[PDB]
């Protein structure tokens, strides 16, 4: 079958920047090349069909070009609403194959330091027989961040679940949750629980701790 | 009131009166017409948009359906019928009928035989039924519903583009865009609005004098682009592709296809098998024609004349090419493959020769 | 132009499911319609197209013999019957309108996605635990509080705050597959610290697979 | 000029029935025949029209598939099929002479037939039960209408008020006959049951 | 096209002038508007055809007028033989449509009903069935009210050819125009 290759899987660019996303077909697709935009909420919209024809309601800062096997999507003035994943697709021959997609994120014009919160296991969860320590890191940039858990000073790696929000559509910042899952009996055998965050915005890590025996 | 036609082609202008008439066309091809008389003011008051209910097989034309059952034209040996400017229900016989709906939203069924159906202006529902039927379409944005039925049927869009002012828009630069594989035809196009026909069980499409897109289905199709630079894709099955005048692009796709570039500088591609049994006939005709060939295309044959600068484009490196004489033919093989491109009678004389090859 | 998909559910390997797509805003019977699916790796894949009259159906090799696309032009509905389902069929399923122009095809309008989960694991409703605001989650006039939606299957769950009256400063994280095979996520909202004593905060959790509706009230931790 | 219709028809719910309308006294193939439905105590509903010359027909849309008209030019007779009979089809059916094939056309129904009573029901033939001042009788249960009530061998006909029969929920019929008598001072007959009661 | 007749019931004393109307949802031609008369137990008869022409045997006191959507039938002097139901009929367009009908009755001086009760027969109670009969005799107008719910069936006779009264039975509080207050029996 015809393979659609987008060399870039993810890229970050600034507001007002000119952004180009490339697409390559394994065969000549005779300009039958379409571009689709998937917003972070999952909705899919057609931007361009037939290499360069703009769909109705698509802003004129979107453009397409190419021929043969090489095709390009161009955003002339990157805007904040353009955070999305962009797919190419050939409509020449069955099956109508899609490119792997290119996730586009805003390169923020300033870094943002994380604010860190820690939530001990809920009284309701402990009563039900579980234990989850939740570390909440909020409104930071860039997305890269390292989280280290310590139980009574000793580092704990197993049972840690990490999750990130999509880039904030307005602030262009990221949020993160690190959840340390423990058996309820093991949680009540130790007292000190520490969440350590390392981020570009500080050479010293952010330390957030609580003591199970201190309210 | 009785009317007997002669042995030749006769045309009977029939009004929508309330009396009962007897019509016999006799020998020859004979037509009754109901679109010349102006419908009376009383009939417009009481009949509204309802036209005639005509059944050539039953031999009756009801001029006042429901309201006056006496008002019936009894016909025999009449092959063709033309409807009214109102909504008609027309049914042919098992003979070859020409059935025109004219204005109004008409339902027309041809029954057996090779019929010619022309809905005319309006929202028309056209059944070809048994036999090889032809559907003549007209310059209009209003949608039509065409069912070819059994047999080899043809929808014809020549009348989309005519001398004088053209009503329907064609702002994308195309006459029609026909997709038998999806069972519709884009008959007209403007900025932000499209106009489609529903076409089912129709095997053949005749284009306009402008650029057309003609896409076939899995059956054996005959697609004729006519004037303008056309784009024709036959799809699966053994298709017959006609470029006509202009610089056309013909793709046979899978199946054993036959491509006629016609006049002009045409690009002919026989295609590749979908899965050995892939033999395409490429006849670029007059003009500077380009033939496409590649791995998996099978054994295709070029027929040329006039000895021009026709070119061959092969999706393979030049050092992969292998030339061999076969009788009087030149045979271009791709090394490592069973694919072979034959130029018919290449060695007989210069007229049949193709001497320019673009390689990848 | 509007396309409303429905029918996604959890099915054990080898089972069947039928999705529907209700169309409106255009002449449904003039257009070829299609289904497109998105696998967890975010890759998109065309899975079926049907002709406007329903005579012709087209499928990729990956679903041929197992999927059947059909349409009811009288009811403006498109269907996709699936059988012999495998784990590889787990995806978000979209229904789209197909267009041909100049010889090539594209999809000009899409529905939203519906979730097909192919797994032998049984449906489990989540437990909802409050993440109470405290001195350890309060700094600079802002307090963080939230809800822990733990140990459920399959996806998805929806979370709102105060029945949709609190939409600003909400961080509902993507679920994480735990080693137990069950999902878990948290929703954390940032509010002003002054409001902790006078504003009640409630998270609403919906897990339609298990018919679980939970309104958890998140109270501040006092010392 | 008259239109002779068929006799009363009592049939089972699921069956069909033909009713005839024989014409006489005029050129049969020069007048359209129309059919009208009248439910007990209801208005007039147009069924359809037939051209007896060619067999051409047109129907009310709500009777398409239920009514079917045919004509026999040799016998000068017009027929009507009722298919898939229902309690909502129990009515009187009239045939009327309609449009003339001529120069003066006005589309009126000038000659009407007597009407063919069609009553469809699941019940079977059943016999009646019998139960100043005023006395009276009571006929509680009988299905094949009608009964005739007379008082004192018809010698008494003043003050008598025999009421119209009423269809009870069970499917049979009932009525009451009453005579007003001086303060100082009953023959029932049901044909289909051959039951005659005097009290 | 949709025929509406007014009124549903028309009451007229002897010698009184009578006018009933029939309106169409759309304009119909006078040539294709007809009237029919029907009495109980008989077929309808053509009465007035093409708006204003009397059929054969119709007395000269009948007349009809109208155009467009508004048509009427008039009797210049009410007679007992005129009491019937009158249907207007359009054939301006197909399918032809009839009106709901106007029941023309004879108006009379108000006559109060005579009420009687009949307990269930011991012959009837042998079969375990109990039917109680209430009788209203020789009353006018027809409109009455009889309550004892859902376990009774009413029945009224035709207007009497002699005294123009009605008789009703229900199988007992009675409310009627002639009764200054409901009479129980
Ligand atoms: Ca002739
Ligand atoms: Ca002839
Ligand atoms: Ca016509
Ligand atoms: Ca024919
Ligand atoms: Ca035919
Ligand atoms: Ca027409
Ligand atoms: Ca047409
Ligand atoms: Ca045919
Ligand atoms: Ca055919
Ligand atoms: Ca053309
Ligand atoms: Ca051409
Ligand atoms: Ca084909
Ligand atoms: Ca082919
Ligand atoms: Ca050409
Ligand atoms: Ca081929
Ligand atoms: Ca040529
Ligand atoms: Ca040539
Ligand atoms: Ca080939
Ligand atoms: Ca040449």
């Amino acid at each position: 079958d015809i393979q659609m290759i987008q060399s870039t899987s993810s890229l970050s660019a600034s507001l007002g920047d000119r952004v180009t996303i490339s697409c390559r077909a394994s065969q000549d697709i005779s300009n039958y090349l379409n571009w689709y935009q998937q917003k972070p909420d999952g909705t899919v919209k057609l931007l361009i069909y037939y290499t360069s024809r703009l769909h109705s309601g698509v802003p004129s800062r979107f453009s397409g070009s190419g021929s043969g096997t090489d095709y390009s999507l161009t955003i002339s003035n990157l805007e904040q609403e353009d955070i999305a994943t962009y797919f190419c697709q050939q409509g020449n021959t069955l099956p109508y194959t899609f490119g792997g997609g290119t996730k586009l994120e805003i390169k923020r014009t300033a870094d943002a330091a994380p604010t860190v919160s820690i939530f001990p296991p809920s009284s309701e969860q402990l009563t039900s027989g579980g234990a989850s320590v939740v570390c909440f890191l909020n409104n930071f940039y860039p997305k890269d961040i390292n989280v280290k858990w310590k139980i009574d000073g000793s580092e704990r790696q197993n049972g840690v679940l990490n999750s990130w929000t999509d880039q904030d559509s307005k602030d262009s910042t990221y949020s993160m949750s690190s959840t340390l899952t423990l058996t309820k009996d093991e949680y009540e055998r130790h007292n000190s629980y520490t969440c350590e965050a390392t981020h570009k915005t500080s050479t010293s890590p952010i330390v957030k701790s609580f003591n199970r025996n201190e309210c | 009131n009785t009317v007997i036609g002669g042995a030749g082609d006769d045309v009977f202008l029939q009004d929508l009166g309330v009396w009962s008439n007897q019509l016999d066309g006799g020998a020859g091809v004979d037509t009754v017409k109901y679109n010349v008389h102006q419908p009376s003011e009383e009939r417009l008051e009481r009949m509204g948009d309802t036209g005639i209910h005509a059944d050539l097989q039953k031999g009756t034309v009801e001029k006042w359906p429901a309201l006056n059952l006496f008002s019936v034209d009894h016909v025999k040996n009449i092959e063709n019928l033309h409807g009214s400017r109102l909504n008609d229900r027309i049914a042919g016989d098992d003979q070859d009928n020409e059935l025109w709906g004219h204005d109004g939203n008409d339902t027309i069924r041809g029954r057996g035989g090779d019929d010619i159906l022309r809905g005319g202006l309006g929202l028309d529902t056209l059944y070809g039924e048994d036999g090889n039927d032809i559907f003549l379409q007209d310059d209009e944005t209003v949608s039509d519903d065409i069912d070819g039925g059994a047999g080899l049927d043809t929808v014809d869009y020549s009348a989309m583009i005519h001398p004088g002012r053209i009503v329907a828009p064609h702002e994308y630069g195309f006459g029609i865009e026909a997709d038998l594989s999806r069972e519709w035809v884009r008959k007209a196009s403007a900025l932000g609005v499209d106009y489609y026909d529903n076409v089912r069980n129709v095997e053949n499409v005749i284009g306009t004098s402008m650029k057309d897109v003609l896409i076939g289905d899995a059956q054996a199709n005959t697609l004729m682009g006519q004037g303008g630079d056309d784009t024709v894709r036959g799809g699966d099955g053994d298709d017959l592709l006609f470029g006509g005048d202009g610089n056309d692009m013909l793709y046979g796709d899978a199946g054993n296809d036959t491509l006629y570039g016609g006049l002009g500088d045409d690009t002919l591609e026989g295609g590749a098998g979908n899965d050995a049994r892939e033999h395409d006939v490429l006849r670029g005709g007059d003009g500077v024609d380009t033939y496409l060939f590649g791995v998996g295309y099978g054994h295709d044959t070029i027929y040329e004349s006039g000895g021009g600068h026709d070119t061959i484009r092969i999706n393979a490196g030049a050092d992969q090419l292998w030339f061999a004489r076969q009788g009087n033919d030149l045979e271009i093989r791709i090394l490592g493959t069973d694919d072979a491109l034959t130029v018919h009678d290449w060695y007989r004389d210069a007229d049949h020769r193709v001497e320019i090859i673009h390689a990848a | 132009v509007n396309l409303v998909e429905s029918g996604g559910d959890l099915v054990k390997p080898g089972g069947s499911l039928k999705l529907s797509c209700a169309a409106s805003g255009f002449t449904f019977s003039s257009y070829g319609m299609s289904w497109v699916r998105q696998t967890p790796d975010k890759r998109l894949e065309w899975v079926a197209t049907i002709s406007s009259g329903g005579t012709y159906t087209y499928y990729p090799d990956s679903v041929k013999g197992r999927f059947t696309i059909s349409r009811d032009n009288a009811k403006n509905t498109l269907y996709l019957q699936m059988s012999s389902l495998k784990s590889e069929d787990t995806a978000m399923y979209y229904c789209a309108r197909e267009i041909m122009r100049g010889g090539g095809y594209y999809f000009d309008y899409w529905s939203q996605g519906t979730t097909l989960t192919v797994s032998s694991r049984s449906t489990k409703g989540p437990s909802v635990f409050p993440l109470a605001p405290s001195s350890k989650s309060t700094s600079g006039g802002t307090a963080a509080l939230g809800c822990l939606v733990k140990d459920y299957f399959p996806e998805p769950v929806t979370v709102s705050w105060n029945s949709g009256a609190l939409t600003s400063g909400v961080h509902t994280f993507p679920a994480v597959l735990q080693s137990s095979g069950l999902y878990s996520l948290s929703s954390v909202v940032t509010v002003p610290s002054s409001s902790l004593g006078t504003q009640t905060y409630i998270c609403n959790v919906n897990h339609k697979p298990s018919n679980t509706k939970v309104d958890k009230k998140v109270e501040p931790k006092s010392c | 000029v008259q239109l002779q219709q068929s006799g009363a028809e009592l049939v089972r719910p699921g069956t069909s029935v033909k009713v005839s309308c024989k014409a006489s006294g005029y050129a049969f193939t020069n007048y359209l025949i129309e059919w009208v439905k009248q439910r007990p105590g209801q208005g007039l509903e147009w069924i359809g029209v037939i051209n007896p010359g060619i067999g051409n027909t047109n129907y009310n849309e709500k009777f398409k598939g239920k009514a079917t008209l045919t004509a026999d030019k040799s016998s000068s007779t017009v027929y009507m099929q009722l298919s898939s009979l229902t309690s909502d089809d129990s009515a009187v059916y009239f045939c009327a002479r309609g449009l003339n094939y001529g120069s003066s056309q006005h589309w009126y129904f000038d000659v009407w037939g007597a009407g063919t009573s069609v009553t469809v029901s699941s019940r079977s033939t059943k016999g009646p039960s019998v139960f100043t001042a005023a006395l009276g009788c009571l006929v509680k249960d009988y299905f094949p209408e009608p009964v005739t009530v007379s008082w004192n061998s018809g010698a008494l006909t003043s003050g008598v008020h025999t009421f119209p029969a009423v269809l009870q929920s069970s499917g049979l019929y009932s009525l009451s006959s009453v005579v007003t008598v001086p303060s100082s001072s009953c023959n029932v007959n049901h044909k289909p049951s051959n039951t005659k009661v005097d009290k | 096209i949709v025929m509406t007749q007014s009124p549903a019931i028309l009451s007229a004393s002897l010698g009184e002038r009578v006018t009933m109307t029939c309106t169409a949802s759309s304009s119909v031609s006078s040539s294709y508007l007809h009237w029919y008369q029907q009495k109980p137990g008989s077929s309808p008869k053509l009465w007035i055809y093409s708006t204003s022409n009397l059929a054969s045997g119709v007395p000269a006191r009948f007349s009809g007028s109208g155009s467009g959507t508004s048509y009427s039938l008039t009797i210049s002097s009410m007679e007992a033989e005129d009491a019937a139901t009158y249907y207007c009929h359009q054939y301006h367009r197909s399918p032809p449509t009839f009106g709901a009908g106007t029941k023309l009755e004879i108006k009379r001086t108000v006559a109060a009903p005579s009420v009687f009760i009949f307990p269930p027969s011991d012959e009837q109670l042998k079969s375990g069935t109990a039917s109680v009969v209430c009788l209203l005799n020789n009353f006018y107008p027809r409109e009455a009210k009889v309550q004892w719910s859902g376990n009774s069936q009413e029945s009224v006779t035709e207007q009497d050819s002699k005294d123009s009264t009605y008789s009703l039975s229900s199988t007992c509080e009675v409310t009627h125009q002639g009764l200054s207050s409901p009479v129980t029996k």
